Parts: C-alpha cells; structure tokens; sequence
C-alpha cells in the first residue's frame, strides 16, 4: 500500500496465521515458532469496525413520496417527477460508488500502516543488537531462547542484557 | 356498464372555523358527510406482492 509493506518489502501473507491479522515467526537454538500479535491486530479490526458502523448505520425512513411510474402519458409534470428522481438517484448512485472507492482505499492503506507499524516498534525495540534484513525479518546477533523471542513480542525485551554479545557478533 | 353518461367527482376541504355552502339548480351529486382528515405515516403502493406474516 503506501507504506510498501503489505505487498510491500514482506512479500506476502501467511495463510497459516489463522489466529491474529499480524504476528512473529521465529527461528531460534529450540526451533521454528509462531505467534499472532493481538495488539495491532486489534488496531486494524477495531478502525474497520468503526467505518463499517459508520455505513452500514440506521438507514433513513421515508413514508408518502411522489409517484415514481405512470401508465398514462401527461407531459410537463410528469417530464418533471421524473426528472426529479432521475436526478436524485444518480447523485445517491455517485455518493455510493466514491464512499466505496474511497474507504477501500483507505483500508487497504491503514491495514498496511498497521503492519508497518508493528514492524518499527519491534526494530526499535531491538537497539543494536539486530539487523533488518529487509523481507521483514530480522537478524539478531546474540543468542535468542524462546523466552527471550517472547520477551520481544510482549515488549519486555531488554538490550542492554545482550548488547555486549549483540555488538560482539555484528562487528 | 351500460351508460353513455358520466359523473365527475371533486373534493373540498374546510378548515375548523371555515364553512361549507353548497349550490345548486341541479346536476349535483350531494356529499353524505366528511371524512376525517389525519396526518402521519400513511401512503400507498401499487403491488401484486402477497402480503404474507
Ligand atoms: C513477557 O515475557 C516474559 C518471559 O516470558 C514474562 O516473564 C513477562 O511476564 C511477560 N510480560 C508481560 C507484561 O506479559
């Protein structure tokens, strides 16, 4: 999207996430793991919501209106109602395809934003002790337990711990 | 139906404090009565839908 990472610099989805709209795979000393991010997942969730709300809201009740078929014809007024509801129902017909065309736009745009933004909080969390390898992974240069990963994803992961090693092995 | 002749139907409406006067040498067809006028959420549609529950 406008971000580049959705179809972006990540090259594409994981059919196998089935628990979480964004998360970590991981590949440490114990082995390979997954896990979703209910965080941002919610982020994206909770704003579609708020647009779908937003649409799909109380529609508007109408009751006695002008008639809209005529079996006979009458000329000039007749030229008119008709007009008139022509008329009214290409500006809703319009409304309805630019409200559709923009807010797509829009989601697409946000659910990239969103990934993008987990992304840079993780990196920032890492300090110095990883590398973004650029696909959306990246490489950390000490040694990485299955509690440490997790430290990472719940936002407890502390540098400073590993930054001699980290630093020790970059360079 | 088996007439050549024809009546043509009008409509008046009277205003609390108003009045009616009709008159006549002849060829009227005399209302019996009002209708009570309402307003609100009334109208009508031209369908061959069944209504159903
Ligand atoms: C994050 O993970 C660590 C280690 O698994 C755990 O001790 C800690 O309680 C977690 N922090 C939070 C706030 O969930």
């Amino acid at each position: 999207g406008i971000f580049g990472a959705i179809a972006g610099f990540i090259e594409n989805g994981w059919e196998g996430m089935i628990d979480g709209w964004y998360g970590f795979r991981h590949q440490n000393s114990e082995g390979t793991g997954q896990a979703a991010d209910l965080k941002s997942t919610q982020a994206a969730i909770d704003q579609i919501n708020g647009k779908l709300n937003r649409v799909i809201e109380k529609t508007n009740e109408k009751f006695h209106q002008i008639e809209k078929e005529f079996s006979e014809v009458e000329g000039r007024i007749q030229d008119l109602e008709k007009y008139v509801e022509d008329t009214k129902i290409d500006l809703w017909s319009y409304n309805a395809e630019l409200l559709v065309a923009l807010e797509n736009q829009h989601t697409i745009d946000l659910t990239d934003s969103e990934m993008n933004k987990l992304f840079e909080k993780t990196r920032r969390q890492l300090r110095e002790n990883a590398e973004d390898m650029g696909n959306g992974c990246f490489k950390i240069y000490h040694k990485c337990d299955n509690a440490c990963i997790g430290s990472i994803r719940n936002g407890t992961y502390d540098h400073d711990v590993y930054r001699d090693e980290a630093l020790n092995n970059r360079f | 139906r088996g007439l050549s002749s024809r009546i043509s139907i009008y409509w008046t409406i009277v205003k609390p404090g108003d009045i009616l006067v009709i008159n006549s040498n002849g060829n009227l067809i005399a209302p019996r009565g009002y209708f009570k006028m309402r307003t609100g959420k009334s109208s009508i549609m031209r369908s061959d839908a069944p209504i159903g529950t």
